């Protein structure tokens, strides 16, 4: 037996990195775990280095971000790729979900995969928001400000929560100090999050393009796949260079430039392009405590997927009525992100309400319809009985 | 040495007059445990939780 | 959802005259649009294998029919990494995208079935 | 149905159903129960030298069969043949117990009949490692106390023994106040009382057996491992019910809601019992079986099995501890009334088989006990009258969170530690 | 004892009377060591310098 294989620790490596059986078919989108795996890194070492030059300290804060801009040799690499590595993060961790929300790979024994990757998206979002605050700008405070209030949507203990959370009268010093800590916590925990997703696909195996067996095709892990993630990772450096050097404030808010102010509310203020969708769908619910219950919603029911999903075969490639309404929900995502960088107008309130629907109707509704309808149209287009 | 003849265990087994007398003294020390450890539990996590509400200094009553 | 489900819903479809015109066209229509046929694959094939059901008739399934199976699936694989379809006289045929499968699941649905409602009989002296 | 007993200067108990032989005996209330740590098997002796060559030859020229038993709480002698011969029996059991009582205690015969049980008594222990291992569930379970004794006998106390403890013992034990003569075949019940009457005498009456201490149940185990046998044998118990105990029927009737299986049967498989689904996903046995048995002073309630799956014994006996857990909290009525149907009907097949000398080792069984021979018909009455409180009422005091005995031999590697064992005898609750 | 098999009867504690009792002991046993300690440094405390003046 050969060593690779022999030793306790690189058996590890071995049968996840070297031998491990893939489905000769698996296409490009099957790249994007591997991203995220680099996306992690980068933020993770980028954090780390810059923390070396970071003060919490709320008087000390935004200064010493600029610290790391204008002194930190290569500091502002150092930030620009943290920063814009935090969007990419989220361009690739939406491509990622929305490949498997298309073939499939939500269901049959892979759910407890899925729903481990739903609490990574819910912890990612979190960490995000909590380096947000770090930068202490308008945008910083006020979102610092805003969200630990959805808390206080609670209706008892709530108002306790936030305070609870801030540390004070509102968000001040006590808040930014804790924030930094738990910012640097956090993503140590997506980490080990992140080994159980692997766990969970482990057992498995990923699945492929044609939503069918990969058992009697296998070709392993290295010298393939190995390579051919390659080709990604290098595309996906090319890009995000091109955003660090070229254009490295395009992905974010100038209000951000300014340092927190606790008496002003920039009529500017608009939510980070990858936080949207969501600010967007609790807009459109006139109640407060439903605009927070609904927001929270269009998160978890995600893990219906695997339930109202009734067809009877796996993914979207031979689907002509869900591949159609696949990309329907796709749009419209984008569509309710659009409306969230625009004002309470309108056309564009209705908008969000009806968009609002159609995203909760798509899992709830449209999916289950669809798919037994599919069912039954591939059934009776062939038997003759 | 015959595997029917059973070994002397008069030194251990107990001269029944209580039957329950093992079992009663057991589960009231297990449940005794479990009381206080609940409690030293609570104790430790409201002492964590209650560090992070307001620090002295900042109660400033303006 | 189950195939004896489906099988209830089509059939009836199927037997009445009046539903039978006005849906089949839809389905074969809807059928050729999916492509599985391009890509030399009879739909059973793509009926999801990952559940005890579907072991069970799999397993039932006679040897001819197995290594076919086997050889469609492989070279739809093979088809579809080389991001071709095959040579159109390849492509499965109407007549051939018989539902093979379909009786040992509907069999093994049945008696899965039964010994659920065995395993809950009520009595009632 | 039948069913007649009248005493005279003895206990006579009959009963007769006209079939095709006729069966005589007389069945003594004093069994290995009633022997000593040093004495241990000079009933299987006793057995033994009574189905003796020279013996048998006697009654074989008249016509006669000779069977012997022993048990725990008595042990019999009995003579079948045919329906008329009936006097020709009470001759033959007569001379071996009363003229012949100086004959076949012979050497040579004696010292034949030794070495018989010795190469008998020593091939079981080498062998029969199921029942073995049953025997040993006793020894353990019961241990220091007269029930914790094996009917074979123990393989030194066997070597021990001479003719002077047979008749010793036979002395002190076979008596008549500590005896029931019973005739099960067609042979009218004043047909025999009669024949009986006849020939007078007493020997040795207003003597009563000795006396002793109750038998006792104590949670503890004996792992007799041997990594040479091919399989795992194990039995598990708790203390059972005692014949004539108001929940005789009760405990009968939960080891029926498990009842015994047998992989390799198909039918075997299709059973309605919850455990099986459990235990044929990995193949956790080759075969179980419960019991309740049922003793003068005590009783064992469990079960014994067979396995090849030695690496999840574990789960084996998880899963069905945690199904005896059921009785107690969740047993449905489906489960009893099952239950019900297939006990009366095993229970049937016992006391109405084609055998008088079955039904005899069963008359004499019950009327050295409790005086009387209960019929299966007021049996299948208690029965059909056993309701899902009843068999909870009996779980939660026998069952849940209760010591138990083990005993296993064979490859129990993967037999856990008594106290995890011990620990599924219940289950987490607010 | 039988002080157990009336309460309890032979059964282990529940997790619920656990916590339940959990709850009691934390003030109960809060009080009797905050008495204790007041007492035993009395003259000591603000409370009793507050009273001299
Ligand atoms: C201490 C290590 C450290 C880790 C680990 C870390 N960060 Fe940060 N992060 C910082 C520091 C320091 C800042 C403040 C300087 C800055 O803005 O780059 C920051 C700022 C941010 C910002 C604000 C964007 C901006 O204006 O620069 C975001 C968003 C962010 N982090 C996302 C992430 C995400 C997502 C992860 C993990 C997947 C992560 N961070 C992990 C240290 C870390
Ligand atoms: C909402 C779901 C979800 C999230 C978020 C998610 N994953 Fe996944 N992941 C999946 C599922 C489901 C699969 C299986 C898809 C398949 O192979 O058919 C998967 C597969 C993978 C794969 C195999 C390659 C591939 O892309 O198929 C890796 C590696 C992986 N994920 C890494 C990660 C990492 C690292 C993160 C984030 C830090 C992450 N996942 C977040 C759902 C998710
Ligand atoms: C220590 C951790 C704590 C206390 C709590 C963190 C967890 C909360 C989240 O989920 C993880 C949260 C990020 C939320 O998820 C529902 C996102 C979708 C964000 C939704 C969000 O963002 C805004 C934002 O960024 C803004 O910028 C200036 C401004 C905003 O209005 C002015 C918003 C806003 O109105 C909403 C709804």
């Amino acid at each position: 037996m050969a060593f690779r294989k022999s030793n306790v620790y690189l058996s590890l490596v071995n049968s996840y990195i070297i031998d491990s059986p893939q489905p000769s078919s698996i296409n490009y989108w099957w790249n994007m775990g591997s991203l995220l795996g680099l996306c992690l890194v980068i933020q993770i070492v980028t954090g780390i280095f810059m923390a070396m030059h970071y003060s919490s300290n709320i008087e000390l804060a935004f200064s010493s971000v600029e610290h790391i801009m204008r002194d930190v040799h290569n500091g502002y690499i150092l930030r620009y790729l943290h920063a814009n590595g935090a969007s990419f993060f989220f361009m690739v961790m939406f491509m990622h979900m929305a490949k498997g929300l298309y073939y499939g790979s939500y269901r049959s024994p892979r759910v407890t995969l899925w729903n481990v990757g739903v609490i990574i998206f819910t912890l990612t979002i979190a960490t995000a928001f909590l380096g947000y605050c770090c930068v202490y700008g308008q945008m910083s405070h006020w979102g610092a400000t805003v969200i630990t209030n959805l808390f206080s949507a609670i209706p008892f203990v709530g108002n306790d929560i936030v305070s609870w959370l801030w540390g004070g009268f509102s968000v001040s010093n006590p808040t930014i100090q804790r924030f930094f800590a738990l910012h640097y916590l956090v993503p140590f925990i997506i980490a080990a999050m992140v080994i159980m997703h692997l766990m969970a696909l482990h057992i498995h195996g990923s699945s492929n393009p044609l939503g069918i067996t990969g058992n009697l095709d296998r070709i392993p892990m290295h010298s393939y796949f190995i390579f051919k993630d390659l080709v990604t990772v290098f595309l996906f450096m090319l890009i995000l260079a091109l955003f660090v050097f070229y254009s490295p404030n395009t992905l974010g808010h100038p209000d951000n430039y300014i340092p927190g102010n606790p008496l002003v509310t920039p009529a500017s203020i608009v939510p980070e392009w990858y936080l949207l969708p969501f600010y967007a769908i609790l807009r459109s619910i006139p109640d407060k405590l439903l605009g927070v219950i609904t927001m929270f919603a269009a998160i978890l029911v995600l893990l219906v997927l695997p339930f109202t999903d009734r067809s009877v075969v796996r993914g979207n490639t031979f689907k002509v009525l869900s591949k159609f309404f696949f990309f329907i929900f796709v749009f419209n995502f984008v569509l309710l992100g659009q409306i969230g960088a625009c004002h309470v107008e309108v056309p564009y309130v209705l908008m969000g309400q009806i968009a609002t629907f159609i995203y909760f109707a798509y899992f709830l509704i449209i999916v289950p319809v669809i798919s037994t309808i599919e069912n039954v149209l591939f059934y009776i287009g062939r038997v003759n009985k | 040495k015959s595997t029917y003849r059973t070994p002397n265990f008069d030194d251990v087994l107990k001269e029944n007059n209580d039957a329950d007398k093992g079992r009663s003294y057991a589960y009231f020390m297990v449940g005794a445990m479990g009381l206080l450890s609940s409690a030293g539990a609570k104790s430790t996590v409201e002492t964590f939780i209650s560090s992070m509400t307001a620090t002295a200094d900042v109660l400033a009553m303006a | 959802q189950s195939f004896t489900s489906i099988a209830r819903i089509g059939d009836y479809i199927l037997k009445s005259p009046v539903l039978s015109k006005l849906c089949v066209p839809v389905a074969n229509q809807f059928i050729n649009l999916a492509g599985y046929k391009k890509l030399g694959l009879k739909f059973d094939d793509l009926i999801a294998e990952e559940n005890p059901i579907m072991q069970t008739a799999l397993r039932r399934l006679p040897e001819d029919e197995s290594y076919a199976r086997a050889y469609r699936i492989i070279r739809a694989h093979q088809t579809e990494l080389t991001h071709h379809l095959l040579p159109r006289n390849e492509w499965i045929k109407a007549q051939e995208d018989v539902p093979y499968l379909l009786p040992y699941i509907l069999e093994a649905e049945a008696a899965a079935k039964e010994k659920d409602e065995l395993d809950n009989i009520e009595v009632s002296k | 149905a039948e069913v007649t007993q009248l005493s005279n200067g003895i206990v006579v108990a009959t009963e007769h159903n006209p079939a095709h032989t006729a069966s005589v005996g007389v069945v003594f209330g004093s069994g290995a129960a009633n022997e000593n740590p040093y004495n241990n098997g000079v009933s299987n002796l006793w057995k033994n030298i009574f189905l003796s060559k020279e013996n048998s030859a006697v009654a074989a020229k008249e016509g006669l069969a000779l069977s012997s038993n022993i048990s725990r709480d008595f042990q019999s002698y009995i003579v079948s043949s045919l329906p008329g011969s009936t006097d020709k029996s009470l001759d033959f059991l007569n001379q071996s117990f009363i003229q012949q009582k100086a004959n076949l205690l012979s050497s040579s015969n004696f010292e034949a009949t030794k070495k018989s049980v010795l190469k008998q008594v020593q091939d079981f222990e080498d062998n029969d490692h199921p029942n073995r291992v049953l025997e040993h569930l006793h020894s353990t379970a019961f241990q220091n106390t007269p029930l914790s004794l094996p009917t074979r006998g123990t393989l030194e106390s066997l070597e021990n023994l001479v003719v002077a403890d047979l008749e010793s013992f036979a002395n002190n034990h076979f008596l008549n106040s500590n005896a029931v003569v019973v005739g099960t075949g067609n042979i009218k019940h004043e047909d025999l009382v009669n024949s009986i009457e006849s020939k007078n005498l007493s020997l040795q009456t207003g003597t009563k057996p000795v006396l002793k201490k109750k038998a006792a149940f104590l949670g503890s185990e004996v792992r007799l491992r041997d990594d040479t046998l091919p399989k795992a044998w194990i039995s598990l118990a708790v203390e059972g019910e005692p014949v004539n105990s108001p929940n005789y029927f009760v405990a009968k009737l939960a080891a029926q809601i498990f009842g015994s299986y047998n992989a390799f049967e198909p039918a075997s498989r299709l059973q309605g019992i919850k455990l099986l689904d459990n235990i044929q996903e990995y193949q956790l046995c080759d075969n179980f079986n419960h019991f309740s048995l049922s003793y003068k002073d005590s009783g064992l309630w469990g079960f014994s099995t067979a396995t090849r799956n030695v690496t999840m014994i574990d789960d084996l006996i998880h899963f069905t501890l945690k199904q005896w857990n059921r009785l107690t909290i969740s047993v449905t009525d489906t489960e009893v009334e099952r239950a019900k149907s297939l006990l009366k009907l095993q229970l049937g097949q016992l006391y109405e088989s084609g055998n008088p000398v079955n039904d005899a080792n069963l008359l004499g069984a019950e009327v050295l006990i409790k005086g009387s021979k209960l019929s299966l018909g007021e049996a299948f009455k208690k029965i059909d009258a056993i309701t899902v409180k009843d068999v909870k009422a009996w779980a939660g005091k026998r069952l849940w969170d209760q010591d138990i005995a083990i005993a296993g031999t064979g490859q129990i590697e993967g037999l856990l530690d008594y106290m995890r064992i011990r620990s599924d005898m219940s289950m987490m609750r607010w | 004892s039988s002080l157990y098999k009336t309460f309890f009867k032979r059964n282990a504690v529940f997790v619920g009377t656990i916590f339940a009792g959990a709850f009691v002991f934390q003030t109960v046993f809060d009080t009797a060591i905050t008495s204790w300690y007041e007492n035993h440094n009395k003259g000591k405390l603000w409370k009793d310098v507050k009273a001299k003046i």
